């Protein structure tokens, strides 16, 4: 039931780069109002207001939703068995239209920030988000429906993915893509890399299968690349503790070379960071964690090592590139940080 | 006293410390390994960013001990 494509692509399609640009003109090239890290920074001449929610990380997360309905159509063209939804469909089910509806959605979904606070904010800047949205749609309703948004009725329920109110990730393909979209950019940043790398893929990979999901965070990389942003490594030998990504913690070896688990072999007992341990336990190391074949059989991350930054490169030397005008064109010109993305999409 | 400090990018520096060196001082030593300005440096230990005027004893950075190297703009 994998729906025909019509040559639909971010880097082509007129309606997906006009939402982008809205949103960078009347939200995300804006300074900050709010007072966590709100003050922007200059880069090689230029300014770019929010680094972190800006225009390149938007571009970015629609450039995911792209190449994981990609990938994922062509899983279950191979004859993979996908997760599906409560309706029976999965993510290779989306069609160009919806792909299209989901992305201008993307465009929006950080606008509603003020600053990078976090988490007391949430419903406020969601909202705000939501709101940024439906004026664009407003504004443009001439062009947008019935061609793009069917009616009032289908623009709402992207305005309701926007907004989350009750966090429903999962309920929907445009709920995934947005949600897990956003998420995964976070790979630019989040330290160890190898616990994240592994947690994010747990998350994509029922939705896709194993191959596609290997294949959007090699892709992920180049992305990374071609927008001046960086590039984590990998290294299954990493010996620092793992981080426990749900709920920031950690699982100890016992004082016996063996991982402390609940009465079954049962799951890994949590741990608080903040708690104590009995003498003679210590946290469980990344290289310990990625060879639990639990994680083995799930992850392909044991015996793969992968470099960071760029190769030939001293790490010096790679700062002064992500702190470029090239960062800042990405940051403030959706025409030149879609342009970049395109080459890196070709280059496969 | 050995501390770790690890890059996003995979890299490890070890560095040779004792509790009373000062995070600029861990800056220094940063530097004077890798070249990484000072001024880019952002060390996080425990979640928790390390301000220069303090000491590592401060923050309970003990041996073995891994920080984090986040980089400033
Ligand atoms: N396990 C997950 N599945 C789907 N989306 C997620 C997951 N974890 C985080 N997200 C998304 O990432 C957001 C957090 O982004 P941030 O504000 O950078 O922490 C959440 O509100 C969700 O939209």
């Amino acid at each position: 039931s994998v729906p025909t494509w019509n040559g639909f692509s971010l880097y082509t399609d007129e309606t997906v780069r006009n939402a982008a640009r809205y949103a960078y003109d009347n939200y995300l090239g804006k300074p900050y109002t709010g007072t966590v890290e709100a003050t922007p920074v200059n880069f090689g001449g230029q300014m770019v207001y929010r680094q972190h929610h800006g225009l390149a990380h938007t571009l970015r997360t629609m450039a995911y939703a792209e190449i994981i309905v990609e990938e994922a159509r062509k899983a279950k063209l191979r004859g993979e068995s996908l997760k599906t939804f409560a309706d029976g469909r999965t993510l290779a089910d989306v069609t160009p239209e919806e792909l299209r509806k989901i992305m201008i959605a993307q465009a929006f979904f950080v606008t509603g920030r003020d600053d990078e606070e976090s988490s007391k904010n949430y419903e406020k800047y969601h909202e705000q988000s939501r709101d940024a949205f439906l004026k664009y749609v407003e504004e443009n309703k001439s062009t947008l429906i019935p061609d793009v948004f069917k009616d009032e009725k289908d623009v709402k329920f992207y305005a309701d993915v926007i907004e989350d109110k009750d966090h429903k990730w999962a309920d929907s393909p445009a709920h995934v893509l947005v949600n897990q979209g956003h998420m995964v950019d976070l790979v630019r940043v989040k330290q160890p890399p190898e616990s994240y790398l592994e947690y994010y893929f747990s998350q994509l990979q029922p939705w896709i299968g194993s191959t596609a999901t290997e294949a959007v965070f090699a892709t992920q990389r180049q992305f990374f690349h071609a927008t001046y942003e960086a590039v984590a490594g990998f290294d299954s030998e990493n010996k620092e503790p793992h981080l426990v990504v749900d709920g920031l913690g950690r699982y100890v070896i016992g004082q016996d070379g063996n991982p402390i688990r609940e009465e079954s072999s049962g799951e890994l007992k949590f741990f608080s960071q903040k708690k104590k341990l009995e003498e003679n336990q210590r946290y469980m190391r990344v290289d310990e964690y990625l060879k639990l074949d639990e994680v083995q059989k799930r992850f392909p991350g044991a015996g793969k090592k992968l470099d960071g930054g760029l190769p030939g490169l001293k790490e010096y030397q790679y700062l002064q590139r992500l702190n470029s005008i090239n960062r800042a064109r990405c940051e403030n010109d959706v025409d030149f940080c879609l342009g970049q993305l395109q080459t890196a999409h070709h280059q496969t | 006293m050995q501390i770790f400090v690890k890059t996003l990018t995979g890299k490890t520096i070890t560095l040779e410390v004792e509790p009373s060196d000062t995070i600029e001082n861990v800056k220094a030593k940063i530097q004077d390994k890798e070249g990484i300005p000072p001024d880019q440096q952002r060390l996080i230990f425990a979640g928790k960013q390390l301000e220069d005027g303090r000491t590592l004893s401060d923050y309970n950075i003990q041996k073995e001990s891994t920080l984090h190297l986040v980089l400033r703009l």
